[PDB]
C-alpha cells in the first residue's frame, strides 16, 4: 500500500491548465514545462530517444493532454496517374476500383479529378497542363460513363484528406496522407503543412450570404451531378451539418432545376443531384488565406487552408 | 494627426480627409501673406505654425538614439532642419526675434564603411554584403542567448557616427517650444551657378 | 491565454472624476438634408391599389446624417424655433415633475390643461407633436413602432420614447451617474454610412446630452437666399423676420466659421 | 486544456436574481464566443429569442448549431463563470431542468430551444437589463417527439385534435408546450426540403410491400395494422393493380436507403449530446459532445 | 542556364577533366553549363547587393506605476482576488447640527475586471524547444525558438498591464459626470434648499446655460487673444474645485511634488495635442518629476483572518485594529494607511502643473495607446 | 490512459473457438474493470431474434475488441473515441476488406450458429458499410417477396426473386448469402418485422404527401420546390383521397413519423467504424470509432 | 514580395516606429510589407 | 520510422563507372511459340454474327 502511493505519484500530476506567472522576462522553469510540448522525432541516439520520449506508452513522456496523434493513409499510385509537381497539402480522392484484388489504388487531385469531368466536353488550362492526356486517367475508372449516368459515382470515390509525404519514385508512386487526425507534415525540420484546394472550385458559403461565431468552421466537398458533366466544388462554412444541406440545397436550386430542364429523369436513379462530405474542421478566424501555385509556365490562384484537422465522413446526398 | 486614422480609413473616413485637405488649402497655405495682414501678432501666428508644421512630423528615425548634431551653446539636440529661399529667411528671422544661438556641433568627416574580409568573401561568393559582420557573430555566434536591448545594441545601430570629432557649423538655429531645428537657405549655392532652387 | 482580475472601489462619497470636453477634432457627420423614408422603415404598409403605391415609391425615389420630419402647423412662432427647445413644441422638462412617480410627469408631458412649462400662456407650439395620439407619437413613438425595421435611428425618437422620460423621472443624481455609466440608451453609429444604432458596449465612444435634456438647438435656416446673404454682410444688425422669411441665428454648442466668399461670421 | 469562461456582467445582481440563478447551476447555456472573458450581450438564447409573443424554433436551432455550448457552474454578483464544451473532452452534465425528463441510461441527450415556455426557463435580470434564457435539454426520442409534434401543428394549422397533438406525452408525467402560429421562412424551409423529400419518397416508393400489407392487412391484425381500420387505402388499390418485379424493386431501395440517411439528417438540426452512466441517484451523466 | 560566374577563387586540381569536353559538351552530358568564348571568359565583375542592417522596436515594458494615472488610484497586490465574492466598505458620516442628529450609512461595493488577451504560439517552437540542440544550426534555430517563445510570453504580460491601464481609464470614466453638469452642482447655493420642483428646474436651466457657453473651452481660447492663458488657467482651476476630494485615503501621503511636501490632488488625462496646447498655454510646468510608490502595498490572510475565511469567509481588512477594539485620526492614520506607507518613493517621469494651491499633474497615454493601433 | 477490461469466467476446445476469434469485437455491458459473464456480447438480445432491438442494444452499449483468452479470463480492450485500434476480420461470412472504407457493426443476421461461440457469447458482424446497406436491402426485400408468394404464389416467382437476392456484389467480389428458404409466417423470424415497419411507412408515405403538399402551397411562394416537385410523381398518388378523420389522420401521420425516424436512424448503419490501413496478408485493419 | 522572412540579429532600436503603423500599411505606404500574425510570428527554420 | 538522409553528387565531368554484363546465368523464358491473341488484348472487339 506504499508502493500504491508510488504508483499513483507516477500516475496523479496532470499537466498545469493555470500557472501564475509574475513576469515575462524571468522566464520560469514551471512556465516552461508549462508551455513545453514533447516532440515526435530525435536522432538515432539512446539520449535523443530517451529525451523526446518516443518509448513511452500511448502518449509521449520523458524519462492526455488533448492532442490526439494522427494515423496516416499509405496508397500506392501509377507515377502517371498522379503529378509529383503537386503542392504538400492538398486533399486527394481514392476511387474504389472495382477487381477483387488491386495492390495499386488510384487517387485523384482536385486538378487531376477535374480532366475526368472535362473531356468528353484559369483552373483548365492549369490542368491541362499538368497531366497531358486524360485517357491515361479515364481508364482508372474503367466505365466513367455508365457509373455518371447511373448517378452512383459518389459512393465509388471516398474522400482521403490531405497529402503529406510523396516520394518521387519512377514507376509505382507511394504517397503518404492523413486520412484522420491532426494534419503535420513529416519532415525531419518539422514544417507546417497548408491545404490547398484552386480557387475556382473553393466557393466561400458565410461570404455568399454577406454575429455568433464560433471556432471550428467546416469544410465540405461536394459532388454535383451537371449536364454539363459532375462536378467538385469545395464548401468552407462556419454551421452544422444540419444546417449545410439546407444551405447546399439553397445555393444549387438553380443547378437542379437546369438539370431537370435540359434533361428529363426517365429514369428512377437520376434522381441524386449528387452528395456532400465533411472533410474536417479548422479554425474560423485564419482560416482560407489565398495564395498561388506555380507551375514551370502558369500560375492558378488556390485557397490555403492552415492548420487543417482531417476528418471525412460519409455522404450525405443533396436531391 | 491620429484622430481620424484611428477607426481603420472606412469611406467615410476619406471623405471627411478630402474636405478637411481642401479647408487646410483654402484657408492655411501661404502662411507667409496672411502673416504680413495680420497687424500686431505675427510672430505669434508665424511660431504656431512652423511648430505645427515640426510636431506633424514623424520623429521615427532609427538612427534618433544617435547623438548628433547638438546645439554648440547649449548642448540640446538639434532634432530638425528647415530648408527655406533666401527672401524668405530674412522675414523669418525678423517675424522670430532673433535668433537663440550661431552655430552646431556636428561631425567633420562622413562615417567609415568599407567592407571587411568577411564581407569581401559574402561579396565574392555570394554577391551579399551585410552592414556590421562584426555584430551578426556577436548576436548569433558569440552571444545568441544575450539578448539585445536598446543600450547594448546602441554601439551597433552607430556605425562610426558617435565617435567622429566635432566643428561647429554655422547656420541659424530657433526655438520652438521644446524643440531647437537649424533654419538654413542655401539660395546662395544655386544663383552663383544659375542652376533653379 | 493570460487572465488577469482587478477590483476597484471608490473611496470618496460623491463625485470624483470629471469629462469635459475641450476641442472639436471634426464634425464627422457631414451635417446636411438627408432624409430617411418610411417605406425603408415602414415596409409592410402599403396604399390600396398596387400602381399607384408603385406610382408614389417611384417618385419620391424611396428606391451623412439623417433628418426627420415633425409636421407642424403655419402659425407655429418663430421665437420659438429662435430658443433652443424641444421639437415637439412642449416644453419636455423632467424635474417639474415629481421623482419615482407617473401621473405629474405624464400631466406635465402630454395633458394640455396644464399650460406649457416655460410659457404661461399657450399649451403648445403645435397640437400635432405634443398629444397623447398626435402625428409625431404614431411615427417615433415605439409603442406604435411595432414590427419596424430595426437598425434605422430615427433621431426624432430620442425626444418621444416613454421610458426615456421614466428614466429622466427618477432621482437627478440616480439620473447623471446612470447617463454616465450606463451610456446604452439606445445611440446611433461612428463611422457608418447611415446612423444605425450600436448594440455594443465598451467599443464605441459617445454620450448624449440630448437624452438627458430632451431639446435642440437650432441651425442656421433662412426662407431665402437673400436672408442668408445680408446675414453673411452685417452681424450685428442681421434682419431675424423680414415681411415673410425668416433666418434663425444658431446657438449650437459648436460654433462654426461660415467661409461665405471671404466674408465670414463668428 | 484549460476551459473556464468568466462572463463580467456589466451591473451589480440582486440577491434574489443571485438565488435564482444559483438553482440552475449545470445547465446547459450557448456563449457568443470561445474566448477567455465575455458580455453578458449574446449569452443565452435570449438575443434570438426576444421578449415577445411570436417565437421561431427554427432560428433557435440554427443559433444553437452556430453557437457554442458551455455549462454553469459558478455564478457570483457581478461575475459568473461557465465551463465550455469543446469536442473532444468529457463532461459531467447534471439533470436540473425543470420538467422532469427521466434519462435514458448511455441514451443520447439533445439540446433544444425552449419548448415549455420563455418563461419557465429563464432568469430576469432587470440590473443588466438583459434576459438570459436557458436552453431545454431533453433525450433524443422525446426530442424527436417535439420537433416531429411541432412540425406537425405547422403543417395542420390551416385545417382544423389540439391536444392530441399540442402536449407531449413522456412516463414521468405529460406536459404541454407552447405551440406558434407561423415559423414564417426558415420553418417553411424546413417543410419545403421535407416536401421534397417526402414527394421524392413518394415517386420512387415500392410496390411490392404495398402488395404486402394490402393482403397483409386482409390476412393479419397488428398494433401497425390498427390505425388502417381494416380499411385498406384506396392508394393501395390503385397502384397494387400493376404486377411486381424485384429488379425494379432492387432499384428503387438503392435509393430508398440513399434518401433515408440524409433524411435521418434532416433532423439533426440542433447539436446532440452522447451521453454514458447517468446515475438516477445523482442526477449527473458523463456525457461528452457528438 | 542555372550557373552563376562571380570571381570565385578557384582551386586548381590536376585531373584530366579537358579531355573529351565540347564534343560531350554538345551532346547534352551536363544539365546545366555556359560556355564563356572570346572576351567573357574572364572572373568577372565583383558585384554585391548590400544588407544595410536589421531593425526593430524595443517594446518598453509600461508599468502601471510608472505612469501618472496611478495617482488617481491606491493599488494593493491582493494574491487572491479569484477567491474574493465581493468587497464592501462602510461609511459612518457623522453629521452635524446647528442650533437656530443625522448619520448616513451608505455602502460602496467593489466590482471585478476580467481581462485577457490571446497569445498563440506554434507547436513548431515547442516541439524544437523541449528537445536539445546538438549541432550550430540547431542551436541557432533553438536560440530563436527560446526569443520567440520569451517575446510572445513578454508581449502576452505587456497586453496585460497595458489592458490594466485600459481598465482603469475606463472605470474612470463611468463614474465621471461631465463638466457642465458638476460646475453647478458642487456650487453649494443650489444645495441649500433640499431639491424641490423650482430648484431643480433652475439647474436644468444653468445646464443649459453652462453647455453652450463654457464647453470646449480650447476652441474659446483662440479668440481671446492675449488672455488665453488666465482664460485656461480660470477654466481648470473651477474644474478641479468642482471635484470633491473628500476620500478617505487623501490624508496619507501617496504622491508628492518631488520637490517638497505639496501633494498632488488630482490628475489630468487629455490627449495628444491638447496636451502638447495645454503645455504652451499654461507655458512652463513646475517640474518634470513626481515622487510616488515602486510597488503596490501588500494584504495577506493571517490566521486570525483565515480562520474566519474557512469557516464562513467574509474576511475583515484588518484583524488587528478589531482586535484593539478611542481613536482619533492620528490615532487611525496608520489603521487606513494599510501598506500604502514605507514604500522608497522613486521619481516618476510625468508633467505637472500648478493651479493655485492645488499641484495637478497631466499626462497623454495616447504614446501607450497608439502602439496598440486602437482607438483612444 | 488504461482502457483494459478484465473479465472472468474454460476448456480445451473453448480455448480453441476463443483463440480463433482474438481479433474480433464484441459489446459489453459496462465501461469498468471487471465485468461478470452475462454482460457479454448479444447473450441476452439473441436466443427469438429481431433486428431493431439488437441495433438498439449494439448502438446503445459500448463496444470492445477481445485481445487475450485464458483458461478462466478474458483480458478485452474496450474502444473509446480517443485513440485508434486494430481489428480483424475473422468471421464465418467472410467479405473482404478494404483500405479507408467505412466499416459497420451490424447484429448477426447470417445465422446465430455462424457467428458464436458455444461455451454464451455472440459475436456482431464487422463487414464494410457499401456490402452493408446492400445486404440490408437484400433482406429486407427478400422478406417481402416471401411473405407474398406465402400469401399469394402467384404474385413473384420463388426463382425469380432469388437470382438478384441470393447475391451481392461489390468491387468484383460476388458474395453469396444465407437466406431462410422457410421463414414461417406472423413475423417470428429475424427481420420479421423490419419489412413490417418498411411496409407501413410505404403504406403511409401517400397520405403525407398530399396533406403536406396541400398544406404547404398555400404559403405561397418560399421556394419553387414546393410545387416544382408536384410534376415529378404520378397523377393517381397525386388526387388520392382528400377526405379523411383529423384525429385519425393526425395518428396516421405521427405513427408515419415515429417509424419514419426509427427506420432511417437504423438505415445509417450504426456505429461506424472508419479504417485506415486494411492489410490482407495480416488480415488486420487500423481503424478507430467514428 | 522582396521580404526576407529569416531568422536575423535584430538590432534593437528605441524610437517609436509603430505611430499609427496598421492603418498605414494597411493602405500600402510601403512598397512591400509582410504582417504576420499568430503561429507565422515566428523565426523561420534554417 | 526511422530517418536517413544522404547526398550524393558527381566530382567527374565524364562517366564514372561502367557495367558490363558478364555470363549469363539462365534463360528463364522458353523461346519457343506461345503468341498472344488479340481476343485478350483486344476484348470489346467483335464480329457481326
Amino acid at each position: 500500500r506504499r508502493r500504491l502511493q508510488r504508483r499513483i505519484a507516477g500516475l496523479l500530476p496532470p499537466p498545469a491548465r493555470r500557472l501564475n506567472i509574475s513576469r515575462g522576462s524571468e522566464f520560469t522553469r514551471d512556465v516552461r514545462g508549462l508551455v513545453e510540448e514533447h516532440a515526435q522525432a530525435s536522432s538515432l541516439s539512446a539520449a535523443a530517444v530517451w529525451r523526446a520520449g518516443l518509448l513511452a506508452p500511448g502518449e509521449v513522456a520523458v524519462a492526455w493532454s488533448g492532442w490526439r496523434p494522427p494515423v496516416f493513409g499509405d496508397f500506392l499510385i501509377h507515377a502517371s496517374s498522379f503529378n509529383n509537381a503537386e503542392a504538400t497539402g492538398t486533399p486527394l480522392f481514392q476511387f474504389k476500383q472495382s477487381d477483387p484484388f488491386s495492390g495499386v489504388d488510384a487517387v485523384f487531385t482536385p486538378l487531376s479529378l477535374f480532366i475526368l469531368m472535362n473531356h468528353g466536353r484559369g483552373l483548365t488550362r492549369m490542368a491541362n497542363l499538368l497531366y497531358d492526356s486524360p485517357a491515361t486517367l479515364a481508364d482508372l475508372v474503367p466505365d466513367f460513363g455508365r457509373l455518371v449516368a447511373d448517378r452512383r459515382f459518389h459512393n465509388f470515390i471516398t474522400p482521403v484528406g490531405p497529402l503529406v509525404e510523396n516520394i518521387k519514385s519512377t514507376y509505382l508512386n507511394k504517397i503518404t496522407t492523413v486520412v484522420h487526425g491532426p494534419v503535420v507534415s513529416k519532415a525531419i525540420p518539422r514544417s507546417t503543412v497548408k491545404v490547398t484546394v484552386p480557387q475556382e472550385a473553393f466557393v466561400d458559403l458565410d461570404a455568399w450570404l454577406s454575429q455568433p461565431c464560433p471556432a471550428d468552421a467546416r469544410l465540405y466537398v461536394a459532388l454535383t451531378y451537371e449536364e454539363a458533366g459532375p462536378r467538385f466544388t469545395f464548401f468552407q462554412s462556419s454551421r452544422g451539418h444540419c444546417q449545410i444541406m439546407n444551405i447546399l440545397r439553397i445555393y444549387y436550386s438553380p443547378s437542379i432545376m437546369h438539370r431537370y430542364a435540359v434533361v428529363q429523369p426517365l429514369h428512377i436513379e437520376e434522381l441524386t443531384f449528387g452528395a456532400v462530405a465533411c472533410l474536417g474542421t479548422f479554425s474560423a478566424t485564419d482560416g482560407w488565406r489565398r495564395s498561388a501555385f506555380n507551375y514551370r509556365g502558369s500560375s492558378l490562384p488556390v485557397v490555403e487552408i492552415d492548420s487543417f484537422y482531417s476528418n471525412v465522413s460519409d455522404w450525405e446526398v443533396i436531391l | 494627426d491620429p484622430t481620424f486614422t484611428e477607426r481603420g480609413f472606412s469611406k467615410t473616413v476619406k471623405s471627411d480627409l478630402i474636405a478637411m485637405f481642401k479647408r487646410h488649402l483654402l484657408e492655411h497655405s501661404f502662411f507667409l501673406d496672411r502673416a504680413e495682414n495680420m497687424g500686431s501678432g505675427f510672430s505669434q501666428y508665424v511660431r504656431s505654425r512652423l511648430s505645427e508644421m515640426v510636431a506633424a512630423v514623424s520623429g521615427e528615425s532609427v538612427l534618433k538614439g544617435v547623438s548628433t548634431y547638438t546645439t554648440a551653446k547649449g548642448g540640446e539636440p538639434v532634432g530638425g532642419v528647415f530648408i527655406v529661399t533666401d527672401n524668405v529667411l530674412r522675414q523669418l528671422l525678423t517675424f522670430l526675434g532673433e535668433e537663440a544661438d550661431n552655430q552646431i556641433m556636428g561631425p567633420s568627416s562622413y562615417a567609415s564603411f568599407v567592407v571587411r574580409g568577411e564581407n569581401l568573401v559574402t561579396a565574392v561568393s555570394y554577391g551579399r554584403v551585410m552592414r556590421t559582420f562584426e555584430h551578426f557573430m556577436a548576436r548569433i555566434v558569440d552571444s545568441p542567448e544575450k539578448a539585445g536591448s536598446t543600450k547594448s545594441d546602441l554601439p551597433a545601430v552607430a556605425a562610426g557616427v558617435e565617435d567622429q570629432p566635432r566643428v561647429p557649423i554655422s547656420a541659424a538655429v530657433i526655438k520652438l517650444g521644446n524643440h531647437a531645428v537649424a533654419v538654413e537657405s542655401l539660395q546662395k549655392m544655386y544663383n552663383d551657378t544659375q542652376s533653379p532652387y | 491565454e493570460v487572465h488577469h482580475e482587478m477590483a476597484s472601489i471608490d473611496t470618496g462619497l460623491s463625485y470624483s472624476s470629471t469629462m469635459t470636453p475641450a476641442r472639436v477634432a471634426a464634425i464627422t457627420t457631414d451635417m446636411g438634408i438627408h432624409t430617411q423614408d418610411f417605406f425603408s422603415v415602414f415596409p409592410a404598409e402599403a396604399f390600396g391599389n398596387q400602381q399607384v403605391n408603385d406610382y408614389i415609391k417611384a417618385k419620391v425615389g424611396a428606391q451623412q446624417a439623417t433628418c426627420e420630419i415633425i409636421v407642424t402647423p403655419v402659425t407655429a412662432d418663430v421665437a420659438y424655433f429662435q430658443k433652443s427647445n424641444s421639437p415637439r413644441g412642449r416644453a419636455a422638462c423632467v424635474v417639474s415633475c415629481e421623482n419615482y412617480n407617473q401621473e405629474v410627469a405624464e400631466g406635465l408631458i402630454y395633458d394640455h390643461s396644464r399650460p406649457d412649462a416655460a410659457y404661461e400662456y399657450r399649451s403648445t407650439v403645435n397640437p400635432w407633436a405634443s398629444q397623447l395620439g398626435s402625428l409625431g407619437d404614431i411615427m417615433y413613438n415605439s409603442s406604435y413602432r411595432q414590427t419596424a425595421v430595426p437598425g434605422l435611428y430615427s433621431p426624432c425618437r430620442a425626444f418621444f420614447n416613454k421610458e426615456e422620460l421614466l428614466r429622466n423621472n427618477r432621482g437627478l443624481y440616480n439620473m447623471v451617474n446612470e447617463y454616465s455609466q450606463r451610456l446604452g440608451g439606445h445611440p446611433a453609429t461612428s463611422n457608418t454610412e447611415v446612423q444605425f444604432v450600436v448594440i455594443a458596449g465598451t467599443d464605441v465612444f459617445l454620450e448624449q446630452p440630448c437624452s438627458f435634456l430632451q431639446e435642440a438647438f437650432p441651425a442656421l435656416s433662412a426662407s431665402s437666399r437673400a436672408l442668408i446673404d445680408e446675414f453673411m454682410s452685417v452681424k450685428q444688425t442681421h434682419a431675424p423676420i423680414h415681411y415673410g422669411h425668416y433666418i434663425i441665428e444658431e446657438v449650437a454648442p459648436v460654433r462654426r466659421i461660415l467661409k461665405f466668399g471671404n466674408k465670414v461670421v463668428f | 486544456m484549460d476551459l473556464k469562461v468568466v462572463v463580467s456582467l456589466s451591473s451589480r445582481l440582486y440577491t434574489d436574481e443571485i438565488a435564482k440563478m444559483q438553482q440552475r447551476i449545470g445547465c446547459i447555456l450557448p456563449l457568443a464566443s470561445t474566448h477567455g472573458t465575455q458580455n453578458v450581450q449574446g449569452l443565452g438564447l435570449g438575443q434570438v429569442y426576444s421578449l415577445e409573443t411570436v417565437p421561431d424554433y427554427v432560428s433557435m436551432y440554427n443559433y444553437l448549431s452556430d453557437c457554442t455550448l458551455a455549462v454553469l457552474d459558478e455564478v457570483s454578483v457581478d461575475s459568473l463563470i461557465l465551463t465550455k464544451i469543446v469536442p473532444g473532452q468529457t463532461y459531467a452534465i447534471k439533470n436540473k431542468y425543470q420538467p422532469f425528463f427521466q434519462w435514458h441510461g448511455t441514451g443520447s441527450l439533445s439540446v433544444m430551444p425552449p419548448v415549455f415556455g420563455r418563461e419557465h426557463a429563464t432568469v430576469k435580470l432587470e440590473s443588466n437589463d438583459v434576459d438570459i434564457v436557458f436552453p431545454m435539454v431533453l433525450p433524443t426520442p422525446i426530442a424527436e417527439e417535439v420537433l416531429q409534434k411541432i412540425l406537425l401543428f405547422n403543417v395542420y394549422s390551416r385545417v382544423v385534435v389540439h391536444m392530441h397533438l399540442g402536449s407531449v406525452s413522456y412516463l414521468g408525467h405529460h406536459y404541454e408546450l407552447a405551440l406558434p402560429e407561423v415559423p414564417g421562412p426558415l420553418g417553411l424551409a424546413l417543410l419545403d426540403n421535407l416536401s421534397l423529400y417526402f414527394c421524392i419518397m413518394v415517386t420512387l416508393l415500392p410496390r411490392a410491400s404495398m402488395r404486402l400489407v394490402r393482403g397483409l392487412i386482409r390476412h393479419e391484425h397488428h398494433d401497425l395494422l390498427n390505425l388502417f381500420q381494416e380499411m385498406v387505402p384506396d392508394e393501395i388499390a390503385r397502384i397494387d393493380l400493376d404486377d411486381l418485379s424485384v429488379a425494379d424493386d432492387l432499384s428503387r431501395m438503392r435509393v430508398m436507403m440513399t434518401y433515408l440517411q440524409s433524411l435521418a439528417s434532416l433532423f439533426n438540426l440542433g447539436p446532440r449530446l452522447a451521453t454514458a452512466a447517468y446515475s438516477q441517484e445523482t442526477l449527473t451523466a458523463t456525457c461528452w459532445l457528438r | 542556364e542555372g550557373v552563376e560566374n562571380r570571381p570565385f577563387p578557384y582551386l586548381t586540381v590536376d585531373a584530366d577533366l579537358l579531355s573529351n569536353l565540347r564534343q560531350s559538351a554538345a551532346e547534352g552530358l551536363f544539365h546545366s553549363f555556359d560556355l564563356l568564348v572570346g572576351k567573357d571568359a574572364r572572373e568577372a565583375g565583383i558585384k554585391f547587393e548590400v544588407l544595410l542592417g536589421v531593425y526593430t522596436n524595443a517594446i518598453q515594458y509600461v508599468r502601471f506605476l510608472e505612469t501618472a494615472l496611478a495617482v488617481s488610484c491606491v493599488n494593493t497586490e491582493f494574491k487572491d482576488l479569484s477567491r474574493m465574492t465581493d468587497g464592501k466598505i462602510q461609511f459612518r458620516i457623522s453629521v452635524p447640527t446647528i442650533a437656530h442628529q443625522r448619520t448616513f450609512i451608505v455602502v460602496k461595493n467593489c466590482h471585478k475586471h476580467h481581462i485577457s488577451t490571446e497569445m498563440e504560439l506554434s507547436m513548431l517552437d515547442l516541439e524544437i524547444l523541449h528537445s536539445i540542440p546538438e549541432t550550430p544550426v540547431e542551436y541557432a534555430e533553438y536560440v530563436g525558438a527560446v526569443k520567440t517563445v520569451a517575446s510572445a510570453l513578454q508581449f502576452g504580460v505587456d497586453a496585460l498591464e497595458r489592458g490594466l491601464i485600459n481598465t482603469v481609464l475606463s472605470v474612470k470614466l463611468r463614474h465621471a459626470p461631465p463638466m457642465f453638469i458638476l460646475q453647478t452642482l458642487a456650487d453649494p447655493t443650489f444645495t441649500e434648499r433640499g431639491f424641490s420642483k423650482t430648484v431643480k428646474s433652475d439647474l436644468i436651466a444653468m445646464f443649459k446655460r453652462h453647455l453652450l457657453e463654457h464647453s470646449f473651452f480650447l476652441d474659446r481660447a483662440e479668440n481671446m487673444g492675449s488672455g488665453f492663458s488666465q482664460y485656461v488657467r480660470s477654466r481648470l482651476s473651477e474644474m478641479v474645485a468642482a471635484v470633491s476630494g473628500e476620500s478617505v485615503l487623501k490624508g496619507v501621503s501617496t504622491y508628492t511634488t518631488a520637490k517638497g511636501g505639496e501633494p498632488v490632488g488630482g490628475v489630468f488625462i487629455v490627449t495628444d495635442n491638447v496636451l502638447r496646447q495645454l503645455l504652451t498655454f499654461l507655458g512652463e510646468e513646475a517640474d518634470n518629476q513626481i515622487m510616488g510608490p515602486s510597488s503596490y502595498a501588500s494584504f495577506v490572510v493571517r490566521g486570525e483572518n483565515l480562520v474566519t475565511a474557512v469557516s464562513y469567509g467574509r474576511v475583515m481588512r484588518t484583524f488587528e485594529h478589531f482586535m484593539a477594539r478611542a481613536g482619533s485620526t492620528k490615532s487611525d492614520l496608520p489603521a487606513v494607511a494599510a501598506g500604502v506607507e514605507d514604500q522608497p518613493r522613486v521619481p516618476i517621469s510625468a508633467a505637472v502643473i500648478k493651479l493655485g494651491n492645488h499641484a495637478v499633474a497631466v499626462e497623454s497615454l495616447q504614446k501607450m495607446y497608439n502602439d496598440t493601433q486602437s482607438p483612444y
